């Protein structure tokens, strides 16, 4: 089945950046839509970005627009998300999600 | 029930027969035309069975008639050809439980 | 309360949302279906429709490379699988990038007098085609619009509108309490029946014939469909409590309608039909009941009418002929179906539904499913 596993969360201080990766197996990764979702603590579940199969057709939250930009190597199973100009309110675990299925997660703080 | 469409025909001449519901009544219902003839008494002309109807005829129509229905499936015909002497009767159309007054049909001799 | 009133058409020709594809949008007629999970729309000229989406004109639009085919009971279609833009104009406020088929083929699926041209499967990911790999509309929609797994259905086109609730419940469209029914499957949306009453008395069969081989919840199917045992038993318990003295053997088919002159109705001659589900605390049961107004079916000065009730295969299907009656919510997040009484579900003013509990299950197994 599907397998998803992300990696690259960190501590930073505000105005910080990290790069997030997710590796894909189990299915076609390079005919899948795929999505980056956060869950901040006391807070309900929050979409962060979405990448069509091919890495042309992009669309972002307007919390994290001109912020962060999602990318994907589809000849090495892996999506990315960069995060620049980092604020305490990204403070979540960011989940990498296809057809109902996420991975593990990757924490982020920013103090 | 009411027929219509009788009356006098001249040897070989057409007539067609019209019978339609009264009252609560079942669509493409099991249908029967039976015929009082002068002298002869009651003679069974035609069948057709209740929705996808099978027609059946009496020995003496030998492919003269058509017995059909109309596309709301609550009308009857009998479309006769070739008609003769021995043709005259009195019609009746009987519809699932009911019949009608009957039709007088007359063919002439003469004529 | 802005999706409130979002979607039209009847248990008949279906229920449909308007829907916006691409860049620049078009608009869309889509049929909202609870039994399957492709969301698919016309891609080419059809005999039987009057818009069709063109991926030509639309500048978001990218192909996936590939063919799908998917079989219905009654109709299928093949079409390419790709990508693009949607918005629900009557209830979100942004666009959302999902999964979407073009039809270029299709035998008995777009019908004459139809008005909808495309397809929403709102079923769960492993009934998806090709495989369940393929995100579903509603798990794109989940993510992108922060909202919880969970959607309602309330159809009020019972004789002679409606609303679809993406993320919730709307208290303005029930009254009374919600009844839940565990979700034992997830598939279609596959809930456990354990008895059918007509006029009060019970049928004389095992709890297990009626989750033979599913008993299932789809708003795409028109009538109450159930397997062949079931049905020759509900026809002989409705003909017996009846006023109609004698029934012909083609009504029960669908091949005879029943037809009344005058301004007359027909159901004050029919029994009511209940059926019992079982609640969350298995030891209990509620029955949802439905009124002859919702399974004799309107189609000389006569007005005909047909059995709303179909035999089956290996299924007992609740179609839209019995969800006209209720509100009706597909709670996926906590596993289970929700019934309540429907104000908009009335025929010339009365009610043509109930629904009532508690119940005991003592007199049932604990386990109806086979
Ligand atoms: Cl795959």
């Amino acid at each position: 089945q599907v397998q998803l596993q992300e990696s690259g969360g960190g501590l930073v201080q505000p105005g910080g950046s990290l790069r997030l990766s997710c590796a894909a197996s189990g299915f076609t990764f390079s005919s899948a839509i795929m999505t980056w979702v956060r869950q901040a603590p006391g807070k309900g579940r929050e979409w962060v970005s979405t990448i069509g199969s091919d890495g042309s057709i992009t669309t972002y939250a307007d919390s994290v627009k001109g912020r962060f930009t999602i990318s994907r190597d589809n000849a090495r199973n892996t999506l990315y998300l960069q995060m620049n100009s980092l604020k305490p309110e990204d403070t979540a675990v960011y989940y990498c999600t296809s057809a109902g299925r996420r991975g593990p997660g990757t924490q982020v703080t920013v103090s | 029930l009411q027929e219509s469409g009788g009356g006098l025909v001249q040897a070989g001449g057409s007539l067609r027969l019209s019978c339609a519901a009264s009252g609560f009544t079942f669509s493409r219902a099991a249908m029967r035309w039976v015929r009082r003839a002068p002298e002869r008494g009651l003679e069974w002309v035609a069948n057709i069975n209740a929705g996808d109807g099978s027609a059946s005829y009496a020995d003496f129509v030998k492919g003269r008639f058509t017995a059909s229905r109309d596309k709301a499936g609550n009308r009857l015909y009998l479309q006769m050809d070739n008609l003769r002497p021995n043709d005259t009767a009195v019609y009746y159309c009987i519809y699932n439980g009911h019949r009608g007054q009957g039709t007088q049909v007359t063919v002439s001799s003469h004529h | 309360l802005a999706m409130v009133d979002n979607l039209q058409g009847d248990s008949g020709r279906g229920y449909y949302l308007e829907m916006l594809i691409g860049t620049p949008p078009q608009k869309l007629q889509i049929l909202v279906d609870t039994g399957s999970s492709n969301f698919a729309v016309a891609g080419t000229p059809h005999s039987y429709i009057d818009t069709y989406f063109d991926t030509e004109r639309s500048s978001t639009y990218r192909s996936k490379g590939f063919d799908v085919t998917v079989k219905y009971t009654q109709g299928s279609w093949t079409g390419f699988v790709g990508e693009d833009l949607v918005t629900i104009p009557k209830g979100f406020n942004t666009s959302f990038l999902v999964n979407i088929a073009t039809i270029f083929e299709s035998e008995n699926f777009f019908l004459p007098g139809i008005k909808w041209n495309g397809i929403l499967g709102l079923a769960y990911a492993t009934l998806a085609k090709p495989s369940s790999s393929l995100e579903t509309f509603f798990d794109s929609l989940v993510t992108q619009a922060n909202i919880p797994n969970v959607f309602s259905m309330q159809m009020c086109g019972a004789g002679l509108g409606g609303s679809l609730v993406l993320g919730g419940i709307e208290p303005s469209l029930y009254k009374g309490d919600i009844w839940y029914t565990p979700i034992k499957e997830e598939w279609y949306y596959q809930i456990e029946i354990l008895k059918l009453e007509i006029g009060g008395q019970s049928l004389n069969l095992d709890c297990r014939e009626y989750n033979a081989d599913k008993a299932i919840v789809d708003s795409g199917t028109t009538l109450l469909r159930l397997p062949q045992k079931v049905f020759d038993a509900v026809v002989e318990a409705v003909a017996r409590a009846s006023l109609i003295p004698a029934f012909s053997d083609g009504f029960w088919t669908g091949s005879q309608l029943a037809c009344w002159t005058n301004s007359e109705t027909p159901w004050s001659y029919f029994p009511k039909i209940s059926i019992y589900l079982r609640d969350e605390n298995s030891s209990r049961s509620f029955r949802i009941t439905i009124l002859p107004q919702l399974y004799i079916q309107p189609m000389l000065n006569y007005e005909c009418y047909r059995f709303g009730i179909s035999p089956s295969t290996n299924a007992l299907v609740i179609g839209a002929t019995v969800m006209e009656g209720f509100y009706v919510i597909f709670d996926r997040a906590q596993k289970r179906v929700g019934f309540a009484a429907s104000p908009c579900a009335e025929i010339a003013g009365a009610a043509v539904s109930e629904i009532s509990g508690p119940f005991s299950t003592e007199d049932v197994a604990s386990n109806c499913v086979p």
